[PDB]
DNA sequence: CTTGACAAAAGTGTTAAATTGTGCTATACT
């Protein structure tokens, strides 16, 4: 359960950060995430994909 | 329940076949070399940023917050390393994730082989550790065999791990079991000897002797070297061990206290401390106050002849004769009063 | 109450022998 967010220029988060709807993911401000959850940043698939989650 | 606990915790996570295994090891080594790669980025040691990965991985605030009152705090010696390499181009910022995923994969492969480590410590029981202990230290041996493993050699990690688990366990034995600290080699030789004994017992159809058992041990092995260390080997004895056959008696309650002087000694000693004071007053103001300085009676520390002669203005010779004569001159009073003639032990 | 002389006991220092603490072992072995 997650949503994919492809990128082009690097990323602003590591693997496991806590995001929120409307936060800056990668691409220096282009691609933003609309949902909560830890962000699992992948290199090969070039995706900042965020899994629905709540840091509890 | 702690017993079932770990078993049901590791039984939750599955094992790893060749695919996952080889992959995981490759991930780990890639993260390692990625660290070495970034070790030249800002000039930080390969071990430094390595643990800096832990700060956001296997706990946020819990890894460096309490390794004692002092360690490498999050704000001070950590944060300036977390937000330092944080601004570097692609060709650098990628190795960050390589290290993230490598570092995670490490722990992963460990968890995968945990279902082995436990099944390993199963043979090593009886060491003064009921399972869970043995398993814990074994897990440490796994952690070792992990960072030292090489997938490239096409070896099954189950082989490499075992040799290290058996190590971290057989090591933990000597550093735990005997209440009295017994150094590694000591226990090593112990097991060697006891092995020979427990072996030739059935061979000869009876127990050996310090001469014949040490004989098959090697050079310099006499009755002594075996019987001597045999004592050392023996652990202490629980003071709760019941004495006799009746349920009352305790072991510890059967031990005296000679640590503190008995009342009879309080008076025995306080008596001499006085009786020697009254039988002393028959000495000249010199040969008395000086006769105390040589016995450590004055300042409690003994004052050698050299210093005494400096205190009275006399010479290293005069005080010498002073003591002699002053002393026997008291011997006359003793042999005539019989007041102190006791205390001859 | 004393001076020089001087054995024995005691001291300062380096080295040898002994003791002690660690790291590894790869067929595979869950």
């Amino acid at each position: 359960k997650a949503r994919v967010y492809p990128f082009e220029d690097d990323v602003e988060v590591t693997t496991g950060d806590r995001v929120a709807p409307g936060d800056v993911l990668a691409d220096g401000g282009k691609v933003k995430s609309e949902i909560y959850g830890r962000v699992e940043v992948d290199l090969v698939r070039n995706v900042v994909r965020v899994v629905e989650s709540y840091d509890i | 329940d702690p017993v079932r606990q770990y078993l049901h915790e590791i039984g939750q996570v599955p094992l790893l076949t060749l695919e996952e295994e080889i992959d995981l090891a490759r991930k780990v080594e890639e993260g390692m070399e990625a660290i070495k790669k970034l070790s030249e980025a800002t000039g930080l040691d390969q071990e430094l940023i390595r643990e800096v990965v832990r700060a956001k991985i296997l706990g946020t605030a819990r890894i460096q917050k309490i390794p004692g009152l002092k360690e490498k705090p999050d704000p001070k010696t950590v944060e300036e390393v977390d937000g330092k390499l944080k601004s570097l181009p692609k060709e650098l910022k990628r190795y960050l994730h390589i290290a993230r995923e490598g570092e995670a994969a490490r722990q992963h492969l460990i968890e995968a082989n945990l279902r082995l480590v436990v099944s390993i410590a199963k043979k090593y029981t009886g060491r003064g550790l009921s399972f869970l202990d043995l398993i814990q230290e074994g897990n440490q041996g796994l952690i070792r065999a992990v960072e030292k493993f090489e997938y490239k050699r096409r070896f099954k990690f189950s082989t490499y791990a075992t040799w290290w688990i058996r190590q971290a366990i057989n090591r933990a034995i000597a550093d735990q079991a005997r209440t009295i600290r017994i150094p590694v080699h000591m226990v090593e030789t112990i097991n060697k000897l006891s092995r020979t004994a427990r072996q030739l017992q059935q061979e000869l159809g009876r127990e050996p002797s310090y001469e014949e058992i040490a004989e098959a041990m090697g050079p310099g092995w006499d009755a002594k070297r075996v019987e001597e260390t045999l004592k050392i080997a023996q652990e202490p004895v629980s003071l709760e061990t019941p004495i006799g056959d009746e349920k009352d008696s305790f072991y510890g309650d059967f031990i005296p206290d000679e640590n503190l002087p008995s009342p009879v000694e309080a008076a025995a000693q306080s008596l001499l401390s006085e009786e020697l004071e009254k039988a002393l007053s028959k000495l000249s103001e010199r040969e008395a106050m000086v006769l105390k300085l040589r016995k450590g009676l004055i300042d409690g520390r003994e004052h050698t002849l050299e210093e005494v002669g400096a205190y009275f203005g006399v010479t290293r010779e005069r005080i010498r004769q002073i003591e002699n004569k002053a002393l026997r001159k008291l011997k006359y009073h003793e042999s005539r009063t019989r007041k102190l003639r006791d205390f001859l032990e």
